[PDB]
């Protein structure tokens, strides 16, 4: 059994991430993606 | 970035436990709904200021464990660990020169401001989400340059990044490289100065010291508007209704209602402005932000005075410091 | 690339075919302007302490001397209601103006032109944006180039040769743990590292972290050709 | 010339591309020193 009601939580601010950084490391993109978005302004 | 949440209302404000005045009020119609609404649509939009200046990265990013980055020391930048609230050595400055006069939070001029019926809200982010949005900007800012803007964050050392921005002013790489010592001692000697500037100046906070006092001085004034008489015999309701007859008391609390409902209605312009300039600012922030910390600006002036190379968030009570670095 | 931005532009019709409240935005302002018209409407109904909100009953029921003071009072509480009606629609304008302004210098900026200001012109580099138009408003749909697949490589800030060090005209350099290379930076793109595609500074001792590789020059090759066919003739002259 | 424009890939991934000679600043010394060459060989017989 489950069923729908109010939680409350403390809000996730976004995904945890390290970053790989080192003395001589570096990523480079090996393809792209072009994207499209909507911006709406009054 | 932001100002104190407010909210009041008409049942306390213009008469504390006072069914007599709650029948006159009625016949004022809508103007209560309209103040609320208004007190809420200004509170709404703080979180919103503040959302759109700080939560720019969709993730927490962090820097290693070893705090090497070229010899440029980031240590008063970077949060400390062993504090509760986890920020920076120069944000803990900013959050003791800043004083707050009501955090709003479960329950002086605090105490009478609520007697009143006039309460303060507290903001959506607590003062720990704010470090953790600046310190993830900043561990995106020194481990991945401004490509964490425009994509993933792809690491990069960082003496390359800082070769980069030199090429983004017009000098070459190679002298940086040349003088990476001199740079770095430079940059870190200049973070020295900044928490002597901070630490001695008084007035150095004053843009944010301005709209807490201002915050404080509204809900003091309008407060101590309840003392006014606006034209009847007394300022204290039940003294009113003890020494008048109910023909004449009524009137003499219509003026009282009328009065304070001015008072209400000026508190309330005075804050939709007060609102308007403070997003003006959080705009502004928001786009400091995005091409200051993001990236690299060719905008003169926009990133501080100089040739923009790159800039670090810091949080403050109610605002942002940018840390602007200029060849 | 036209792959991608057509089926980019699909999701956009799929977006706006799905959901009212994308445009939360300019149904606000309709919102706010209808709500604030009907208040004042609603208004009327107020009495502001008069016998009635009804003003022909005042004229119906008293006399001119007492029915002054009734219609005074209905005027003095309307008035205040229209006072606040243009404070807050002034209020808005100035709200409206700025995200005009804003809208006008994204249609100059992102549309007119390329930009190069971070998150200006949508989540990305900005390639550029076409506006469409909408009651009250624009929408820009912005296009933008953004890196994806990323892989590790190592990396040095300039590559040592002859005594002399190199670093590169543009681009970064990279190695895939055996071989180096230059690319550019933005996409990788790896090419022997030359004479034509690095420039030299200095000497192999005030660079940290610099590396040993080979630089190639392409005249090398053809000089020695050259010195073959020489050669071959003094040979064949012998 | 060689100068002017960069090299990448070969003439079948690109649309719309067109045949024309791309110069190389290095042939006139190379093709001078080729007849200067000549010269001290046939003067030399
Ligand atoms: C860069 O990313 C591109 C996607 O953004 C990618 O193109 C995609 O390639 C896959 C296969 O690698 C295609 O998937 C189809 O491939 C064949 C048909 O050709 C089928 O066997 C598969 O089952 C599937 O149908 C995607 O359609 C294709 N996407 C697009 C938009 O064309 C590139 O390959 C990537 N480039 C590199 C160098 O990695
Ligand atoms: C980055 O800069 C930091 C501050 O400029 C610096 O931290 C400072 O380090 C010195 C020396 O370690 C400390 O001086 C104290 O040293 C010991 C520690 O107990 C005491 O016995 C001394 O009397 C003296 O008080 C500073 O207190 C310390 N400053 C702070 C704010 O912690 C870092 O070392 C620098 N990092 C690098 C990599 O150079
Ligand atoms: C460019 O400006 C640099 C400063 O912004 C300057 O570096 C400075 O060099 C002087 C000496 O040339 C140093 O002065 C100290 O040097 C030694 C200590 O090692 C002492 O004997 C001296 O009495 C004095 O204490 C400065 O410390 C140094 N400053 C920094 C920040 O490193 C460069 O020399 C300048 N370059 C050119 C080409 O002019
Ligand atoms: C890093 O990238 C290098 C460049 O692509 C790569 O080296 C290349 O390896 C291939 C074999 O896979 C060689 O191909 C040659 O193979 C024989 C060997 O004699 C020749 O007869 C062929 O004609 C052909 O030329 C490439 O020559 C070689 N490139 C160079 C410059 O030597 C490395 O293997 C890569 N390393 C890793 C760890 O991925
Ligand atoms: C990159 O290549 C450089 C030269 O190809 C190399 O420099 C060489 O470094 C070694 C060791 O430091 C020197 O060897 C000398 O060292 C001591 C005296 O200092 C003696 O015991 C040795 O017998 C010898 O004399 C070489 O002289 C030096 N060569 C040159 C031309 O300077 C770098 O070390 C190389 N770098 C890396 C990271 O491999
Ligand atoms: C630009 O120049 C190219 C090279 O001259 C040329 O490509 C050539 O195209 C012709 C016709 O398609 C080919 O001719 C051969 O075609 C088949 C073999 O594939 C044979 O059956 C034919 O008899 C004939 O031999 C050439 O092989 C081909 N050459 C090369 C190097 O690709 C382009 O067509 C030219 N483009 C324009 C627009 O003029
Ligand atoms: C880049 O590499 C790091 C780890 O470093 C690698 O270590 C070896 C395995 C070798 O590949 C070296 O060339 C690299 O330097 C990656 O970070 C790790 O990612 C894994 C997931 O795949 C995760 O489990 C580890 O915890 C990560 N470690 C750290 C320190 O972050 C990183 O993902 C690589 N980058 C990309 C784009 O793949
Ligand atoms: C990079 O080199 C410096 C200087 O030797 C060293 O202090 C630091 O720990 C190194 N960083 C890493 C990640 O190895
Ligand atoms: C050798 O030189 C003669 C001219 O003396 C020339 O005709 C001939 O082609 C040359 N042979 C070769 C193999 O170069
Ligand atoms: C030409 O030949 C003469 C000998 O006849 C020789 O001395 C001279 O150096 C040669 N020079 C040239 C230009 O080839």
């Amino acid at each position: 059994v489950a069923s729908q009601s109010i939680i409350a939580y403390t809000m996730s601010l976004g995904a945890e991430n390290s970053v790989a950084y080192s003395n001589n490391s570096i990523a480079i993109p090996t393809n792209f993606t072009i994207s499209v978005t909507t911006e709406i302004l009054p | 970035v932001s100002m104190t949440k407010t909210s009041v209302d008409c049942t306390m404000y213009i008469c504390g436990d006072s069914t007599e005045c709650s029948n006159l009020l009625l016949q004022y119609g809508s103007f209560c709904t309209q103040l609320k609404r208004a007190l809420t649509g200004i509170a709404v939009e703080q979180d919103k200021n503040t959302q759109e200046v700080f939560a720019q990265v969709k993730q927490i990013y962090k820097t290693p464990p070893i705090k090497y980055f070229g010899g440029f020391n980031f240590s008063q930048i970077l949060p400390d660990p062993s504090k509760p609230s986890k920020r920076s050595f120069i944000e803990d400055l900013l959050f003791n020169k800043v004083t707050l006069a009501d955090a709003g939070f479960i329950k002086d001029l605090i105490c009478a401001q609520k007697f009143n019926g006039l309460t303060v809200l507290p903001p959506l982010l607590t003062d720990e989400m704010i470090a953790q949005y600046t310190s993830a900007l900043l561990a995106g800012t020194i481990t991945s340059g401004w490509t964490f803007g425009a994509g993933a964050a792809l690491q990069i050392p960082f003496a390359m990044q800082m070769a980069y921005r030199f090429n983004g002013i017009g000098v070459t790489q190679n002298v940086l490289y040349e003088n990476q010592k001199l740079i770095a001692n430079q940059f870190n000697s200049a973070i020295g100065k900044i928490q002597d500037s901070l630490s001695s100046t008084a007035s150095a906070l004053g843009k944010l010291q301005d709209v807490v006092n201002h915050n404080a001085q509204a809900l003091n004034t309008l407060v101590k508007q309840l003392s006014s008489k606006f034209g009847a015999i007394s300022s204290v309701l039940n003294d009113i209704l003890s020494r008048l007859d109910k023909v004449e008391a009524e009137v003499q609390i219509d003026r009282l209602i009328t009065g304070r409902l001015q008072s209400l209605q000026t508190y309330v312009t005075q804050q939709l402005i007060r609102a308007a300039e403070i997003r003006a600012s959080a705009n502004l922030a928001a786009t400091k932000m995005s091409e200051c910390v993001l990236g690299q600006s060719k905008r003169v002036d926009f990133c501080g005075k100089g040739y923009h190379l790159m800039s670090f968030p810091q949080s403050a009570p109610h605002g942002v410091v940018f840390l602007h670095v200029t060849y | 690339i036209a792959n991608q931005f057509n089926s980019a532009i699909g999701k956009i019709q799929d977006s706006l075919s799905s959901t009212a409240s994308a445009l939360g935005k300019l149904q606000d302002v309709v919102n706010h302007n209808a709500q604030a018209l009907n208040t004042l409407v609603k208004q009327l109904s107020s009495k502001f302490g008069a016998i009635s909100s009804v003003l022909n009953d005042i004229l119906s029921r008293l006399d001119k001397v007492e029915a002054e003071v009734q219609i005074d009072r209905l005027i003095t509480g309307r008035l205040q209601s229209l006072q606040t009606y243009v404070t807050q629609q002034l209020i808005r304008a100035a709200e409206i103006r700025a995200s005009a302004n804003l809208a006008a210098t994204k249609m100059s900026e992102c549309v007119l032109g390329q930009s190069k200001r971070v998150d200006f012109c949508g989540k990305g580099y900005h390639l550029m944006s076409f506006p469409q138009s909408a009651p009250h408003g624009v929408v820009f749909l912005h296009v933008t180039y953004v890196p994806a697949q990323e892989k590790n490589f190592t990396t040095a800030p300039a590559i040592c040769h002859d005594g002399k060090a190199h670093f590169p005209r543009e681009g970064v350099f990279v190695s895939n743990g055996t071989h180096w290379f230059v690319t550019q930076r933005n996409f990788y793109e790896p090419q022997i590292i030359t004479t034509d595609n690095t420039f030299v500074s200095g000497n192999c001792d005030v660079v940290i972290g610099i590396v040993n590789n080979t630089v190639y020059d392409p005249l090398q090759p053809e000089l020695d050709s050259f010195k073959e066919e020489l050669d071959k003739y003094f040979k064949n002259h012998t």
